[PDB]
DNA sequence: CGTCCTTTCGGAAGAGATTCAGA
DNA sequence: TCTGAATCTCTTCCAGCACACATCAGGACG
RNA sequence: GAUGUGUGCU
């Protein structure tokens, strides 16, 4: 290749070949002069060394360097490893009809949009829009077609509309670490250069917004439409392919919404009235006229389908707030109501998603999953729940925890001194002391502030759970635990050495006092201990998902039964304390091996081939057993590969 | 007392603790060293001397000649900083050595010499360092980042653990020398010493005992504490030193002078030692058969025949005790190898050695460093005594020999650079002291142990590595010598030199192109340790303990700033007050603590000098005097924290920032940050864009008035005086005549830097802050940099921040902004980009630039001017033509796609007998006369000043004033006058005129020549173009902003303003926030920031309504002094009586945005004092105010935290993120899409995603991936027909890139083919 | 220009190759 | 003094993506 | 186009 200039650009494979021909065509002039042995001896052995070096150049003792003193690429160095053949140009490869750019938010969209720029959709789909300004005569050759598109003239737009219609196009995030991390969206042309990402799938991707990008790539022919919507489009979904778990989870937002609506406060703007429906709620709330924490009589029907698949309607009067009646207005029919009957926090609205998807099926879950974000981030908003700094209270005791807690290493320290206690005791009673006095210190400022807002309740004065905001965006798990809710009001702890040994005198401060200059260098240890290690272990756990993906790589269903009376012996694990795993999560979804005996024994429960299911494993709970012969798929007799009896549940679908 | 541009806006300061020491120069680190490699050292050492005098006088192979160095100097640059910048070209210095060569004679070794020469030889051009630390290397401006590493000496490691798998800890003594080879020494599971070197492979290290020339006998001396046992009347006893007997078993009945002291079998007690010390008893009996288990010391022969009876080191019996008796052998001088304490690691290790003589252990040393080579004498001879012997092969140098003294616990620190016998001796003692369980072994990341070595040093070491390839070539040259014709440069060649200089500095690992996009980057880049680069470690093979932040890190190096990925912890940055020791060891101040007071003497302790005291805390309470106000106070001991009495300590730290670097010091509230969030911080921080309008952080930290000045982007006064002329585009101060010259006073003048275009494409600028007839002093800004206010660094802007969630448009960490904020255009930025055009003389004939463009409209041609290039202010687009390029068959120079741009500057090259194009020198036409305007200022304010002179000359003696400007400026010198020396001084006057004027005339003359130079281009090219077109960038949704609290996020709104929340009085906020951010990741010095923001604002809208309906001075006064005391006990104290009415009402005008609040890191603003400061505003003392919803009218349902943050733009732009991709061209040998954005190239579906659609089972979206939008040529545009003909179908083939894979195996001997 | 020429902060398998220590 | 088991060398691999710069046989004799 | 270096981002 002619580099930038009149010379030519280094090829190591030239270097090699000019190299093996030297010491080569030398070497038959001098078999031809009938030079004396030794010197054609080492004319020879230089041309095996030349040979050596471009077949496999290094395998040899030392590689030969041509320029920069790098060893020079041989022809055995392009076919492996990862700048190799294989790995680069021959399992995975650049691709046309892509882009990339940095994805927002787009709060608006459904599960199966995202929102393309309007820039990036008109070069990703140009030959679909040639062919177009060429079908409708709009234009008539390429020609004319592709300076139409370059001056984007007001006609490649709509024309850019339709050819955008029902197209899906993929979108993917850097590292795939599984397979939800591409899925197909329908685009929504959007102003901007962000494409913009709903919400409800950046927990499958890993994605946060706060710098990542995405990569759009469009399916051309017409099965990988048929896939990118049948196979990978975001609605099809919503469980987890590595175990029966839901995928769609509202987070940190929708779910502050929904829990501070679905909460009630003991007074309130109206308390006492019975409403009539959740429609009144909501005119109720909206007006002004109660508080959406009220604690209100309701008139709701909810359906429930106890018949053959037939909704049947009871019409109640519950006792709930004016939130959780202005929630019921878009929690589908099916439910029962004592689903949005409590204070939603992030576990209550997965499982009532989780619920709804098991009762209706996949399309009312899927409306169900964005009414659920819109009206949770709605009312998170109209909330202002926002984070002060009166808000990180410390207790009242965390001074005297403290200075009894110093007093007592005092008195250890003066035993020590008389001898009584040597180091090592001296060193785990001042541990042990410490860790106490920091679990006092969690206690009291966690009491302080669940328990804390008093609120007269129309008579004399009552308790009630706080409507502090970082206890509520904790208690919510929205976003926060009770580790970090401490380390920001508690005490911050035992810090640890870089080794792992715990520094004998704790922190004893948090982020709403300040640390010291000696107290916040004692951090950094840990701080920095668990980011060298998050950066160490990428590069680890890649290379395990790669070994894994390539050792089994082919295992296809390739049979639908084959026949075993084998399988495994499903226990549920137990290892000297609490059960591990119940029997249910271990057996659910795979089909039984031998006909499981009733514990009335010699009667059969459960047929030899039955794919369990939930209600079957509810039956294996009532009799009570706790052994069941259940076939697994190393017992399978298929041969390359798997029948699909001796695997079960898809557990996606 | 304040300072000039301090009195105009000064920052209120919240810190509590005074400040014993200032914050040193902040990039001193590349200046030192620089200025001492290149400076002129008499004694040698260190610099360009030390190169010099270490390798000449050189001589030849005695042929009586020599050339030795007389000195060296270095030349003028032919350019100077920014004329290399521009052309393109290094900004060096030639380096011209007055070398001699001495010629003695035939018989005359010490005689007179044959003949004497000298002269000074061009070895050499190397490059400068800029005023800043920087080097400019080919036009681009380079950091040479300090280095962090091993220093020379010996170090006994262990390997604990994971050998032998028996959890047996080896042990190691490796000696590393400055230049040379190692000498590992190491233990083998079964306790034998084996030596190696250069890591090569083990062989028992008394194979080098005896190649240093010693006998079995002399080593078993040299180790082994000797036994003596007796020949006597009978039963042999043995002499005894009672300590020996310290830890075992009784062997036998242990009796004195007949009476029993132990008992078979029995422990022997301290006791019973102690007893016998008391007794002093040393001959005791022994029985004979106990000694079956000893080894001998010295070899034994007989009296008689003098044959060998038991040479040294082999185990004794009953038939060897009779051999030694009947010969009559008294002494017998045996081992004593103690099981425990005094292991028998020597003697076994002999026991393994094959080689038996000197000679022996030479080969085997030769056979092991250069294998399958016939041995010799002198070959092996030779070369171990050039391993570690030899001065010219080997250096410890001044540090490695006094780690090596320090570590033996020798006394003198100086001594030999190379080994000696009892250097290595001495190691291999120490090594099995460490064995036997004396002794400890030392960290490798201890920062005792890691020097630091800076630019002053790997350049002088580069520049001896040119030297040594220099007299190679020399000594060889000087030996076929034609004598009496031969001047010291025939001999002499700078290409070493040259070539060695220009690898390092150019392309090497630490020589970096600066990070360069706001003040705050490019001086936490000078001041930054990399512990990678050449002669250290490296990311992937780097384990976790070098990444960890050792406790000797306090003070030196930052524990909170340091990148993220693949290298976190190899790349730290320097502390603020860190040093270098002369040595390169890290250290950093402490005041002294005398009897029970801090001293205000700072003592600079380094990492091993601080371990052995006890170091108060850095905030310790002091009462008036230094006495700490608590009896037991916190501090550190040995790496070790705890609290301790308050008389113990003996120094205390200096200040409360000293631990952090100093990106992590400008971090308002840096005490409440999380410190996974405060290096995010640090970082983010170090990546913001300097924005279309600087302004001032309300909340900093102190730090931003060094930051900002020691950076250099700003025109800092060189000496006081009056501003005299202020233009955009240059000031002139008239000095101070307490700080003129005696002679030609004058004034200086400062050439403003206009928009010119810095590394990362981004506008660097200065713009005066001073104004016409206004004072300034000393070392005070003139003119502000890129991102500076007022001399204060000011990386982003303050917005008013409202912490809510928000219809979830700040969903995970996005943020929304309003659209006031993009109509204010404060987050608009600059960014030129420089597009070149190069003119080749490719075949059939050269490429010239005319407009003459075939197959072109004339919209095209429409801008070029007639010469064919844009014209300067063309606002082009993307496809313009921007310069008219014609190949004989045509390559003219276009915009990119979607780039657009004003253009602001063309700019043409040429080299040499091309003889111009009008455009060529109407260009630069411009520069002669900005040279010119220069130049004439200066003469016309010296004969100004000349013709004062002639005229206070006339007003003594005859005064004429009337007279004497009537008739023109010439004739002024002899009116009515004597002819005194004032006339004589008149005369010398006129002729000094005439010399002016010619002077003046030469050196314009210089100046045109330097411009109008010939400025040779790369060979094969005519002539280079480079136009610069200038874009702005506003915000928009997708382009990060941060904090500087690690809170970053993607603007995922511009909301109309109308839309934003508003408060009760109607003003929308700027920006809205997540609250969800705060708690997960503790980084709640956001919130504090946020609500201090909020105080400062308060107080400068008090003063902005105050100053508004205009109220008297007295008010204004009496409210700012009120801000200014502000309750707790602070240190600010300023006092605005001492303002001067107007200084004060200046004061005000620049508050009226808000009141700078200062918080110094760890010494900052309290809550009690924030919410003080907020009842002094107006402002409710929660933070928390009551928002209303902009579209719906209504309250927010609970009071929201508003307040103001500085937010930051980072450059992660998204018009530079954006791409897109249908068809482009496609590779050449692997035919797939090309990559990145500049190509038009395609997003790389890697392997990673073939496996999530292999899982989804898309068999048809993977074939469709992998052949036809990719390598199969054939139907890859069957595709793009179908495509465009409205079907939608492939017919695929195979991918071009296997064939390419077959051909390439099959292109090896291997046979692999296609079947049937 | 044209043109000819020749060092050393890694951890597992596994494959020599030795050693050994044993009948 | 023929042989299974414990040490000794040396081989192979170690997450993905974008963007700046530099260097392209060059050294030297004709 | 290949390689290297460096920075950064996930
Ligand atoms: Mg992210
Ligand atoms: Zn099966």
């Amino acid at each position: 290749v002619p580099l930038d200039g009149g010379r030519f650009a280094t090829s190591d494979l030239n270097d090699l070949y000019r190299r093996v021909i030297n010491r080569n065509n030398r070497l038959k002039r001098l078999l031809d002069l009938a030079a004396p042995d030794i010197i054609v001896r080492n004319e020879k052995r230089m041309l095996q060394e030349a040979v050596d070096a471009l077949l496999d150049n290094g395998r040899r003792g030392r590689a030969i360097t041509g320029s920069n003193k790098r060893p020079l690429k041989s022809l055995a160095d392009m076919i492996k490893g990862k700048q190799g053949r294989f790995r680069q140009n021959l399992l995975g490869k650049r691709v046309d009809y892509s882009g990339r750019s940095v994805i927002t938010v787009g709060p608006y969209l459904r599960l199966h949009q995202c929102g393309l720029p309007k820039k990036m959709a008109l070069e990703l789909f140009k030959p679909f829009i040639y062919g177009k300004l060429e079908l409708r005569g709009l234009a008539t050759t390429i020609k004319a077609a592709k300076k139409m598109v370059e001056r984007e003239e007001a006609v490649v737009w709509d024309i850019l509309d339709e050819v955008i219609r029902e197209h899906p196009v993929l979108l993917n995030r850097a590292p795939t670490l599984h397979r939800l991390g591409i899925q197909a969206f329908e685009p929504v042309l959007i102003e901007g250069k962000a494409i913009q990402l709903h919400p409800l799938v950046c927990a499958a991707y890993n994605a946060d917004f706060d710098g990542d990008q995405m990569a759009v790539h469009v399916p051309l022919t017409l099965e990988a439409q048929l896939e990118a919507r049948a196979l990978m489009m975001s609605t099809n979904n919503i469980l987890s392919p590595a175990n029966g778990e839901p995928i769609i989870v509202p987070s940190q937002d929708v779910v502050l919404g929904l829990y501070y609506m679905t909460r009630d406060c003991v007074n309130a703007k109206g308390e006492g009235m019975v409403l009539t429906g959740p429609k009144e709620a909501e005119r109720l709330y909206r007006s002004g006229l109660a508080s959406l924490h009220a604690r209100v009589k309701v008139r709701i029907t909810e359906y429930e389908k106890d018949a053959n698949g037939e909704l049947v309607a009871k019409t109640s009067l519950k006792d709930t707030t004016v939130g959780r009646a202005i929630l019921w207005m878009i929690v589908p029919k099916g439910l029962p109501y004592s689903i949005v009957n409590q204070a939603l926090g992030k576990k209550a609205i997965s499982k009532m998603l989780n619920t709804c998807y098991r009762i209706l099926g996949l399309k009312p879950t899927v409306i169900f999953a964005d009414q659920i974000m819109y009206t949770g981030f709605a009312y998170a908003a109209r909330s202002g729940a926002s984070v002060g700094i009166d808000d990180m209270v410390i207790p009242e005791k965390k001074h005297e925890i403290i200075s009894e807690a110093e007093a007592e290493v005092a008195e250890i320290q003066e035993q020590f001194q008389s001898g009584l206690v040597t180091a090592g005791e001296r060193y785990n009673k001042v541990i042990d002391i410490w860790a106490a006095a920091n679990d006092r210190v969690s206690k009291a400022m966690m009491d302080n502030l669940q328990t804390e807002t008093v609120i007269n309740r129309d008579g004399q004065e009552e308790k009630q759970v706080s409507f502090n905001s970082i206890y509520m965006m904790a208690d919510s798990g929205a976003r926060g635990s009770a580790a970090q809710i401490r380390q920001l009001a508690g005490m911050r702890g035992l810090m640890a050495k870089p080794d792992g040994s715990i520094i004998e005198t704790p922190i004893t401060a948090n982020f709403r006092e300040g640390l010291n200059v000696l107290q916040y260098f004692i951090s950094t240890h840990g701080a920095r201990k668990g980011l060298a290690d998050t950066a160490l272990k990428t590069a680890n756990s890649g290379y395990l998902t790669r070994r894994l993906v390539d050792v089994a790589q082919d295992l296809v269903v390739t049979e639908d039964d084959c026949g075993t009376h084998e399988g495994i012996m499903m226990t549920p694990v137990i290892e000297g304390g609490d059960v591990k795993e119940p029997l249910r999560d271990r057996v659910l979804g795979r089909v039984t091996a031998e006909d499981v005996l009733k514990p009335g024994t010699a009667d059969i429960l459960v047929p030899r081939n039955t794919l369990l299911h939930e209600q079957w494993c509810d039956l294996l709970e009532e009799n009570s057993v706790d052994a069941v012969k259940v076939r697994s798929v190393v017992s399978c007799d298929t041969d390359f590969g798997v029948c699909a009896h001796c695997y079960g549940r898809d557990l996606a679908r | 007392v304040y300072s000039y541009t301090e009195k105009k806006r000064i920052r209120k300061d919240f810190g509590k603790r005074p400040q014993v020491l200032d914050v040193p120069y902040l990039l001193s680190i590349q200046l030192d060293s620089f200025q001492k490699f290149i400076e002129q050292d008499p004694e040698g050492q260190y610099g360009l001397e030390a190169a010099f005098r270490s390798v000449f006088p050189i001589q030849s192979y005695s042929g009586n000649s020599e050339l030795q160095y007389v000195s060296y100097r270095l030349g003028e640059p032919v350019f100077d900083v920014q004329e290399c910048q521009i052309r393109g070209v290094t900004y060096s210095a030639p380096l011209r050595v007055k070398l001699r060569l001495v010629i003695y004679e035939r018989e005359a070794p010490e005689g007179t010499v044959k003949d004497i020469k000298e002269q000074e030889v061009y070895m050499g051009e190397i490059p400068l360092m800029t005023d800043n630390g920087t080097f400019v290397i080919n036009g681009t401006e380079r950091v040479i980042v300090s280095q962090l590493h091993r220093s020379p000496g010996v170090f006994f490691d262990s390997d604990k653990g994971k050998t032998h798998s028996s959890g047996k800890v080896l042990y190691n003594a490796r000696i590393i020398p400055y230049r040379g080879s190692w000498l590992d020494f190491e233990f083998d599971p079964k306790d034998n010493l084996f030596v190696r070197i250069d890591r090569r492979r083990k062989l028992p290290a008394t194979i080098i005992l005896r190649a240093l020339n010693y006998t079995t006998e002399q080593i078993l001396d040299l180790f082994f504490e000797k036994v003596i046992f007796e020949i006597r009347d009978n039963k042999l006893q043995m002499e005894l030193v009672p300590e020996r007997l310290r830890g075992e078993t009784a062997s036998f009945d242990i009796e004195a002078n007949g009476k029993v002291y132990v008992e078979k079998g029995r422990r022997i007690t301290a006791r019973h030692i102690r007893q016998l010390e008391k007794d002093d008893v040393k001959l005791i009996e022994v029985p004979v058969e106990y000694i079956a288990g000893k080894v001998v010391a010295k070899d034994y022969i007989d009296e008689s025949t003098g044959e060998l009876i038991c040479a040294a080191n082999m185990e004794l019996s009953l038939d060897l005790l009779a051999k030694l008796s009947q010969s009559g052998h008294k002494r017998i001088e045996t081992l004593f190898t103690n099981d425990l304490d005094h292991g028998p690691y020597i003697s076994e290790t002999l026991r393994v050695d094959p080689t038996n003589d000197r000679l022996s252990a030479l080969v085997e040393i030769y056979r092991m460093m250069r294998p399958g080579e016939p041995p010799t004498r002198e070959a092996a001879e030779s070369l171990f005594e050039n391993l570690f012997f030899s001065e010219d092969r080997y250096d410890l140098s001044a540090v490695g020999r006094m780690k090596f003294n320090r570590s033996l616990l020798r006394e003198e620190i100086e001594g030999s650079g190379i080994l000696s016998k009892d250097d290595i001796i001495d190691v291999m003692k120490k090594l099995i002291d460490i064995r036997n369980g004396k002794g400890e072994v030392d960290d490798i990341d201890h920062l005792g142990n890691r020097r630091i070595r800076s630019v002053g040093e790997m350049a002088e070491n580069q520049f001896r590595v040119g030297l040594v390839r220099v007299e190679r070539a020399v000594k060889e040259r000087l030996s076929l010598g034609d004598l009496d014709t031969l001047m010291p440069q025939d001999m002499i060649n700078a290409k070493p030199i040259s070539a060695a200089v220009k690898e390092f500095f150019g392309s090497s690992q630490l020589s970096q192109f600066m990070d360069q996009n706001n003040p705050l980057s490019e001086i936490t880049h000078k001041r930054r340790i990399s512990a990678l680069g050449p002669g250290g470690l490296t990311r992937e093979r780097a384990g976790f303990e070098v990444r960890d932040v050792h406790p000797t890190h306090y003070g030196r190096v930052c524990p909170i700033e340091t990148p993220e990925g693949p290298n976190i912890g190899l790349i730290n940055s320097l502390s603020v007050y860190a040093q270098t020791n002369e040595y390169g060891f890290l250290e950093t101040p402490y005041r002294k603590v005398t009897d029970g007071v801090v001293t205000d003497e700072i003592h600079y302790l380094s990492a091993i000098e601080e371990g052995n005291y006890v170091i108060a805390q850095a905030n310790s309470n002091l009462d008036e005097e230094g006495h700490f106000v608590e009896d037991l106070v916190t501090c550190r001991s040995k790496g070790e924290s705890s609290l301790f009495s308050r008389d113990q300590v003996d120094y205390m730290d200096v200040s409360t920032q000293q631990v952090v670097s100093v990106g992590a010091s400008l971090i308002p509230f840096l005490e409440h940050d999380d410190a996974n969030r405060a290096l995010m911080g640090a970082n983010m921080q170090r990546q913001a864009v300097p924005t279309l309008r600087a302004d001032k952080p309300l909340v900093g930290t102190g730090m931003e008035r060094a930051v900002a000045v020691d950076s250099g982007v700003t025109a800092v006064a060189k000496r006081g005086g009056v501003v005299q002329y202020v233009d955009a585009s240059r000031i002139v101060i008239k000095v101070n005549e307490d700080e003129m010259y005696p002679g030609e006073a004058g004034i200086d003048i400062y050439n403003l830097t206009k928009y010119t275009r810095s590394n990362q494409n981004t506008c660097i600028n200065q713009m005066p802050c001073v104004s016409l007839g206004e004072p300034v002093e000393r070392g005070d800004v003139l003119a502000d940099g890129p991102s500076t206010d007022l001399g204060e660094l000011a990386l982003g802007q303050n917005m008013r921040v409202a912490f809510m969630p928000w219809n979830g448009y700040n969903f995970e960490d996005s943020i929304l902004v309003s659209e006031r904020v993009v109509q204010e255009d404060r987050f608009t930025t600059i960014h030129i980009q420089e597009l070149a055009c190069v003119s080749r003389d490719t075949k059939l004939g050269p490429e010239e630039i005319t407009a003459d463009i075939p197959n072109v409209g004339e919209a095209a041609l429409s801008k070029l001017d007639e010469s064919g290039i844009v014209y300067i202010g063309a606002e082009v687009t993307g496809g313009d033509i921007l310069v008219g390029k014609v190949t004989p068959k045509d390559s003219s120079l276009r915009v990119p796609n979607g780039v657009s741009g004003t253009v602001i500057d063309v700019q043409v090259f040429t080299r040499d007998g091309v003889e111009k194009d009008k455009r060529a020198l109407e260009i630069e036409e411009m520069q002669l006369k900005q040279a010119k305007k220069d130049l004439s200022e200066e003469l016309q304010i010296l004969e100004a000043g000349l013709f004062s002179r002639i005229r206070a000359v006339l007003v003594a003696g005859g005064v004429e004033a009337e007279k004497l400007d009537k008739l023109p400026r010439d004739r002024w010198l002899e009116l009515g006058l004597t002819d005194e020396e004032k006339q004589n001084q008149l005369e010398q006057l006129a002729e000094q005129y005439d010399e002016l004027k010619h002077e003046f005339e030469k050196k314009l003359e210089a100046k045109r020549r330097k411009i109008t130079q010939g400025d040779d281009l790369a060979p094969g090219v005519l002539k280079i173009v480079k136009v610069y077109l200038a874009v702005k960038r506003r915000i928009q949704p997708g382009d990060k902003m941060a904090g500087r609290h690690g809170n970053k996020g993607v603007i995922s709104k511009i909301n109309p303003i109308e839309d934003m929340p508003y408060d009760e009085n109607g003003t929308p906020v700027d920006i809205v926030l997540n609250p969800l951010g705060v708690p997960s990741r503790m980084n709640i010095g956001q919130i504090l920031e946020t609500h201090l923001g909020m105080a400062a604002k308060g107080i400068g809208d008090k003063i902005n309504a105050m100053l508004k309906q205009q109220q008297e001075v007295a008010k204004l006064r009496e409210f700012i002094q009120r801000a200014y005391d502000l309750g707790a006990d602070v240190r600010q104290k300023v006092d605005l009586s001492t303002f001067s009415d107007e200084e004060v009402m200046r004061l005000a005008e620049n508050l009226r945005k808000g009141m700078p609040i200062a918080t110094p890191v760890f010494d900052g603003a309290k809550e009690a004092e924030i919410k003080e400061l907020l009842k002094l505003g107006d402002l409710p003392t929660s933070g928390q105010i009551r928002l209303y919803d902009g579209r719906t009218g209504e309250q927010f349902e609970r009071p929201v935290t508003v307040g103001y943050m500085y937010m930051l733009k980072l450059n992660h732009l998204v018009d530079d993120k954006m791409h897109a991709r249908s068809t482009g061209s496609y590779s050449l040998v692997t035919q797939q899409p090309l990559g990145g954005k500049a190509q038009f190239g395609g997003q790389r579906f890697g392997e990673m995603e073939v496996w999530a659609l292999e899982a989804y089972g898309a068999a048809y979206t993977l074939q469709e991936m992998l052949t036809v939008k990719s390598d199969d040529v054939n139907g890859r545009t069957k595709m793009y027909k179908n495509i465009v003909d409205g079907n939608h179908q492939m017919e695929p083939g195979m991918p071009e890139s296997f064939n390419v894979l077959l051909k390439e195996i099959r292109s090896l001997g291997i046979n692999i083919e296609l079947e049937d």
